[PDB]
RNA sequence: UUAAUUGCGAUAACGAACGAGACCUUAACCUACUAAAUAGUGGUGCUAGCAUUUGCUGGUUAUCCACUUCUUAGAGGGACUA
RNA sequence: GACGGAGCCAGCGAGUCUAACCUUGGCCGAGAGGUCUUGGUAAUCUUGUGAAACUCCGUCGUGCUGGGGAUAGAGCAUUGUAAUUAUUGCUCUUCAACGAGGAAUUCCUAGUAAGCGCAAGUCAUCAGCUUGCGUUGAUUACGUCCCUGCCCUUUGUACACAC
């Protein structure tokens, strides 16, 4: 019947995905990992602190997926968030910039997504099929 | 300074942190006999902390002595197995 | 109703009370009787 | 050419398309099925049409809705009109009469807002308060 | 009854939630006979409704909200306080626990038990300041069914939100305390408390 | 603690120093022919129910 | 899922950097009570030590706790990247410090001791016991003390 | 009686004016008109992936073809308590 | 409920000429931000303004506690001729009162109150303010003239700057 990453939940392939990446250990980390806060507006760095560049990558590939092309800027509006400032009223401030450019820097090197035209990161063939795969067996798992 | 107020202070119970074999086979007897169990429940009964609740919810349920019925994040429902 | 259905001797009357009462201009005033009226209706001598 | 329609679902701000062709009974919501709508709740909100007309209806046709605008609740609210607007619409070009009819029946049986939109529109805002009808607040003294 | 197939896959969990009989969460709205009258037209059931979510417009006539499924009067009741204030879906989420748990304590229809409460915590009689000016009195009257209703939600609600306020209780299960306690009678519920001094009240200023 | 249950059949208006009570005229559903008055908080209707926990007085009616 | 039943070697309130830091309660948010140290920096040590975070801080050894109160008192060595250090460019040697228990009060002592014998502004200004940041004293800070 | 010296009407008053209302703007309806790569949709070319048995999800500016339900407006209709 | 991860949805609008505005994308930087370019005099580009509250998974566990984040120390940046009585932004550390608020008192009757953020105005920089926009969306009257006032009529007045 064919499948793809719009048939499955978006929690269960991001943590499927996470885990393929976090078993096969080849991607990346850059090394100022288990140092970063991944926004100006939060307050701790990540919990789970074992990974989590793994989520954020897969994350950003069901993105990619989905949409035509992205950046380093619409990234990080996307995973910022509001920003206690203490008294002041909460506002929106966007994420960490580097965390999301190595992001798509080692999903390039791992052949993932490439550059493209008009600017920005898009999703290869490889990496659809990849990414397809993945979807696949993150149905299937639940026989 | 007047604070308009009355401040009464409580009690301040000292649910437990770490369990021991007392609490923890003291947990293994007593989950059952109880319909509803849950994280407020393991604290109102067995003075356990919510974290040691949590952990011993997910065990006793990988066991098989509750069984779930609804295991939403903040709200978790079980009752007794029989 | 109550007091014909309770009541031996059918018929009967259920009588009335009968009192004159008189009432001092301010006690009328207050008690929402010959209230106020117009200059022209102060001459009106009869009752509704 | 298919037999083939299109209708909209609205709410205070969103808009549902949703094309309805004859097919083999696919379900889809901008890229995906009608199981991932993403409240988890509004989900069996939306399931409304379907689980009141019987899955039969749905059989022989393809439903694929685009939604944009507002929020998450309006969203699903458009695409449940959407839906059962197209689904009308459909056995009332290609079907006959009387189908629509019950249909139609059954629809505003349970709810008049799967058929009809909801005329209620945001109240513009005024000066002199945060809102509407609220004002700021009076000191005296 | 058959399972009927299609190209998305559509679950039989829904497919018989739906078609054998429309049912709520997972919950019947049969088997909901309303224990005292006078409540009858003013309580809401056999309307059957999957959430409790629906986006009516009940406020802009009298007595429409009579009309408006009680469950859905509870949840908009849940969500006050401030912080609370919009968030229905955490509303319907707190009330689908509830039922979840008033199943498995009280194994009673939960839909049953919520309107054995209503019915047993509506006070009947109430007081009222009644006066001519400087000789005013608190007067005590009759109480109107849909009033009854109104307060009998503020008071189990109210009494579920002080319960779980600065505990580590939920709401859901406070909410499930009170529900159960008010159905039954106890005299341990916020509710049923009030009721009682209200009503005792209501006597002594006859 | 016996009650009694009363239909109401004609709303007659308003009472109260602020309008938050009713008057209405409800007759008896069992010992029916029998039509009191009484007072009445909430909002009301006629084919309304009313549980009476004390049945023998009636409200001083204003008219 | 995780029952381990535990032997009796814990314990309640420990010792070190001359601060009774409370037993019963993660290490992370345990340490914090040491001044000097916030979440960020315990986080941070706590991670470098490799101690598990899932741990409380009364379940832990002697060497564990060594090691981390080593890792504060000189945390450079442990490639920490020198912005997390609240005295960096100190005032008098330009190297990056991280002050601790005792040493943060001490050191802002010698601070305000240094603006007022200056005759800074800042420091005349702490002297009276007045806001220093600019603020508007004209509504606030009544009942400062 | 009305939101309204708004009306029914009564009538040493008659006939008028201002205000109110009418008016203007805006929000809601139009699968009816005009159309529109500065808004969209469908199909057909080129193309990626999964399934392969038709199919599903996508991308594609000089691939064009067709249309206007959604979007934009302009002219109009519609409610007048029928 | 705070936190961390994922999910992930708006609308009202502004914008460079004899200038230097809104800025995508690439690279560097934990961060702020810097730099090389790009598009747009604008339904076309910034901008689907991928807003926030929200939802789902986990951590915490009734402890002035991972609630709350003022008060202070040190450093890194940006705007501007110039920031010293911090312009603002960012990093670490310090971690105060506050345990729902007394006599009193304000606003509000449906897409409204309330919660939630976004644009514009001022503007070189500085929002906790305002003007508007939308997102989630209750309870309770549909009545009365008791308080505070308004309108008309009758009535009394020793008032006319008029109780
Ligand atoms: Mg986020
Ligand atoms: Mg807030
Ligand atoms: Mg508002
Ligand atoms: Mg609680
Ligand atoms: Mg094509
Ligand atoms: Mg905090
Ligand atoms: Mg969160
Ligand atoms: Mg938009
Ligand atoms: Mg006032
Ligand atoms: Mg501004
Ligand atoms: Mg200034
Ligand atoms: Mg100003
Ligand atoms: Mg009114
Ligand atoms: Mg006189
Ligand atoms: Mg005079
Ligand atoms: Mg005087």
């Amino acid at each position: 019947p064919g499948v793809s990453v719009r048939d499955v939940a978006a929690q269960d392939f991001i943590n499927a995905y996470a885990s393929f990446l976090q078993r096969q250990g080849k991607l990346e980390v850059p090394g100022y990992v288990d140092i970063v806060k991944t926004s100006s507006g939060n307050e701790m760095p990540p919990q789970d602190a074992e990974g989590w560049f793994y989520k954020r990558a897969a994350s950003v590939a069901r993105h990619i997926y989905m949409r035509k092309q992205v950046g380093v800027g619409k990234l990080n509006k996307l995973y910022g968030g509001a920003k206690s400032r203490g008294v002041r009223p909460y506002k929106h401030i966007d994420a960490s910039g580097s965390i999301n450019r190595k992001v798509l820097q080692a999903l390039e090197k791992i052949g993932i997504v490439e550059i493209s035209p008009k600017g920005g990161r898009r999703i290869s063939e490889n990496g659809q099929r990849d990414l397809d795969r993945i979807a696949a067996q993150t149905l299937e798992e639940d026989e | 300074k007047k604070k308009w107020s009355k401040k009464s202070m409580k009690d301040r119970a000292q649910h437990a942190v770490i369990l021991d074999q007392e609490k923890y086979d003291r947990i293994l007897k007593e989950v059952p006999t109880y319909r509803y169990v849950s994280v407020s429940v393991l604290v109102d009964r067995l003075k356990i902390g919510g974290s040691l609740a949590r952990i011993a919810l997910r065990h006793l349920e990988k066991e098989g002595i509750i069984k779930p019925i609804s295991k939403h994040s903040k709200q978790a429902i079980y009752t007794r197995a029989t | 109703r109550d007091l014909s259905e309770a009541s031996v001797y059918p018929e009967y009357a259920l009588p009335k009370t009968y009192n004159k009462l008189h009432y001092c201009v301010s006690c009328a005033i207050h008690a929402r009787i010959v209230r106020v009226r117009s200059r022209e209706d102060r001459k009106n001598r009869a009752p509704p | 050419a298919v037999p083939s329609v299109q209708t909209f679902g609205k709410k205070k701000s969103a808009t549902a398309v949703a094309h309805v062709k004859a097919g083999k009974g696919l379900i889809k919501v901008n890229g995906s099925p009608i199981t991932l709508v993403e409240p988890e709740i509004l989900r069996f909100k939306v399931y409304e049409p379907l689980l009141l007309v019987g899955l039969d209806k749905f059989s022989n046709i393809d439903i694929r809705v685009r939604v944009t605008g507002g929020g998450h609740v309006s969203q699903v609210y458009a695409i449940r009109q959407a839906i059962a607007k197209g689904l009308v619409a459909y056995h009332q070009k290609y079907v006959d009469e009387q189908s629509k009819n019950e249909l139609k029946k059954a629809f505003t049986s349970y709810d008049r807002t799967l058929l009809i939109a909801d005329s209620r529109r945001p109240e513009p805002k005024k000066f002199g308060g945060k809102g509407a009808r609220s004002r700021f607040q009076k000191s005296y003294r | 009854f058959t399972p009927v197939v299609l190209a998305t896959p559509i679950p039989e969990e829904v497919q018989q939630a739906q078609t054998e009989i429309k049912l709520f969460n997972k919950w019947s709205f049969e088997e909901v006979e309303v224990k005292d009258a006078s409540l009858v037209d003013y309580v809401q059931v056999r309307q059957p409704i999957f959430v409790a979510h629906t986006a009516g417009r009940y406020a802009n006539k009298r007595f429409r909200k009579a009309q408006c499924p009680i469950i859905e009067r509870l949840t908009n009741s849940l969500m006050m306080n401030g912080r609370n204030n919009g968030k229905k879906l955490k509303a319907v989420r707190i009330i689908k626990h509830t039922l979840d748990i008033i199943n498995v304590l009280t194994d009673q229809n939960p839909i049953q038990v919520v309107v054995d409460a209503i019915t047993n915590t509506g006070p009947r009689e109430d007081t009222t300041r009644v006066g001519g000016g400087g000789a005013a009195r608190r007067q005590a009257v009759d109480v109107s069914p849909l009033r009854r209703v109104n307060q009998a939600i503020a008071l189990l609600t109210i009494g579920a939100r002080e319960a779980a306020f600065r505990n580590i209780k939920t709401i859901a299960e406070t909410l499930a305390e009170e529900l159960i306690n008010a159905a039954k009678g106890s005299s341990t519920s916020y509710a049923i408390k009030k009721k009682d001094e209200l009503e005792r009240v209501a006597k002594s200023n006859r | 603690t016996p009650v009694t249950l009363a239909k109401v059949i004609k709303v007659l208006g308003r009472t109260g120093s602020r309008g938050g009570v009713t008057q209405v005229r409800v007759e008896f559903l069992e010992d029916t022919s029998r039509t009191i008055v009484r007072n009445v908080k909430g909002p009301v209707r006629e084919n309304d129910i009313l549980v009476l926990m004390e049945s023998e007085r009636e409200a001083r009616r204003l008219r | 899922s995780l029952v381990v039943q535990e032997q009796g070697s814990f314990q309640h309130i420990l010792r070190l950097l001359n601060t009774n830091v409370d037993g019963n309660i993660k290490i992370v948010y345990a340490l914090t009570t040491i001044k000097g140290v916030g979440r960020r920096y315990s986080n941070l040590v706590c991670k470098k030590a490799d101690v598990d975070l899932h741990k409380r801080a009364g379940e832990l050894t002697q060497e564990e706790l060594e090691r981390i109160v080593q890792i504060m008192q000189n945390p450079t060595h442990y490639k920490i990247p020198a912005w997390f250090l609240n005295r960096q460019n100190d005032i008098t040697d330009g190297k990056d410090y991280h002050t601790l228990a005792n040493n943060v009060e001490s050191k802002l002592r010698d601070d305000l001791e240094r603006l007022k014998k200056i005759r800074a502004h800042r420091g005349i200004r702490h002297f009276w016991g007045l806001r220093v940041r600019g603020q508007h004293t004209k509504t606030t800070g009544r009942r400062r003390a």
